[PDB]
């Protein structure tokens, strides 16, 4: 008994596939895959894989072909992809390869990464109209994973998420955009583990701490969503009732924590919101304030955005919704992780896989009331030897910041993997997003990016290895 | 700053 897709989702679902049908058809991106032991090799395959691309039989080929019979080869040490929509792009990309050149569409390493990915769980600041429904009408995956979301956001709240992607009049509010992030993430990380991927640990930030409770093994899908659902409707609801004098804003400005020390001396009402990385901090606060701060900010050539809210989440004004938030999720069940966390709730510390249990009641409550220790977690993730950070979202604002971090602790080569982009076709970014995963040698089937053959045509004549 | 068809900074 858990309710099925409604009547008004399946109306906007039909006028969206037709929409769809609509459309001038374009070729998929198809990610070739060129390995050996050694780069010296590996070099000499993509000439090689070139060489055919160009001749006649290869020419025949339908890049669909080259990619299955390319995946099915054995994946060495050495690794490369070439993402391509036609021959030509192809065979450019692979010359590249060859000539250990660097080319957008390319990505090639000597050998793999030492540590597993971590996963990056943010959201603020990332929504955007029509997020999501790309993917959702051409991925089974994806959709099955968005309609099992919708389902429990049922009932939760008693409203549909999948009516919101699917509607290009239906702009998005601080509580739907909360729940519809939380959508798209768990259906995105599902996605993911279908094609083999899996985290190594994650890392939350603020609306993403609930997705990321799940993925870490934290809490059943029903009680993240739990989770998601409780603090959004009540911020949503209290920020409503907020006018003029008791209103506080969020903006992001290019202070550190001590910077702001030296303004917060002068502006004694303002708050830290999120620690995002070493030179840039989200504050919240009266807005005769909060222009201030920006005002200086914009005249020094410093980086500043105010964000749309009335309410300041993470400050004591979040204080009276603290009691109703703890009695909506009497009966969650947290768990022992599965995989490594960096909470940024607890200061940015690390919680063992088969660690004591974190995300009880209380946990969300500090959560939504306390600071966020982004760039704690992610320098604590790079002392440790991580250097690979992928973020599930439908817009990465976050893996900027990520990169702010990294570097201002001595590393100049992350692996900064994103999914979904505003404006970017949400296919083939995550055709890329996999194909970064393959080649830095993390977990990830690529067989499974191509459907099961259904007769000879559906594979290529590629140059041979074996003898 | 950007990210591109393909997931790089821009």
């Amino acid at each position: 008994e858990l309710p099925g897709v409604t009547e008004e989702a399946l109306r906007l679902k039909e006028a969206a596939l037709e929409e769809l049908a609509a459309q001038e058809v374009t070729a998929p991106l198809v990610p070739l895959a060129v390995s050996a032991f050694l780069t010296s090799r590996k070099k000499a395959a993509a000439a090689e894989l070139a060489d055919w691309m160009q001749s006649p039989e290869g020419q025949a080929s339908s890049l669909e072909s080259i990619g299955r019979s390319l995946s099915r080869r054995n994946h060495g040490r050495s690794r490369a992809v070439v993402l391509a929509h036609d021959h030509d792009e192809a065979i450019k990309g692979l010359r590249a390869v060859a000539a250990g050149k660097q080319a957008p569409n390319v990505f090639s390493v000597d050998g793999p990464v030492t540590t597993g990915p971590v996963w990056v769980l943010a959201g603020f600041g990332a929504q955007h109209r029509k997020m999501g429904k790309s993917l959702y009408l051409r991925n089974e995956v994806f959709a099955a994973w968005i309609e099992k979301v919708d389902a429990l956001v049922q009932d939760e709240l008693g409203y549909s998420v999948l009516e919101l992607i699917l509607d290009d009049a239906q702009d998005y509010g601080i509580e739907t955009t909360q729940v519809t992030i939380f959508a798209i993430q768990i259906a995105l990380g599902e996605l993911l583990r279908h094609h083999g991927a899996k985290p190594a640990a994650v890392i939350g930030q603020s609306l993403g701490e609930a997705a990321s409770a799940y993925f870490a093994g934290g809490l059943s899908l029903r009680d993240a969503t739990r989770a998601i659902c409780s603090r959004s409707h009540l911020m949503g609801e209290g920020e409503a009732m907020l006018f003029g004098e008791y209103i506080r804003l969020m903006a992001l400005v290019e202070y550190s924590a001590d910077e702001i020390r030296e303004v917060f001396s002068d502006f004694p009402d303002l708050e830290v919101c999120v620690y995002a990385a070493p030179t840039q901090t989200v504050i919240g606060g009266p807005p005769e304030q909060v222009d201030a701060i920006l005002a200086r900010a914009e005249a020094e050539g410093k980086f500043a955005r105010k964000f749309a809210t009335k309410g300041a989440s993470h400050t004591s004004q979040m204080d009276p919704l603290l009691g109703e938030l703890t009695a909506e999720l009497q009966g969650i069940k947290p768990t022992s992780p599965t995989c490594g966390i960096f909470s940024t709730v607890h200061e940015g510390r690390y919680i063992k896989p088969g660690g004591e249990p974190i995300h009880d009641v209380e946990y969300w409550k500090k959560g939504l009331r306390h600071s966020v220790y982004f760039t704690h977690g992610i320098r604590n993730a790079v002392d440790s030897g991580h250097t690979t950070f992928l973020e599930l979202a439908p817009n990465p604002v976050a893996l900027m910041q990520v990169a702010l971090t990294t570097a201002d602790a001595g590393l100049h080569d992350a692996q900064l993997i994103p999914t979904l982009a505003r404006k970017q076709d949400e296919v083939s970014s995550m055709v890329s997003t996999m194909a970064q995963l393959y080649v830095y040698g993390h977990d990830l089937d690529i067989r499974t990016l191509f459907s099961r053959a259904s007769g000879p045509q559906d594979y290529a004549n590629i140059p041979p290895t074996r003898f | 700053d950007k990210e591109n068809f393909w997931g790089m900074a821009v």
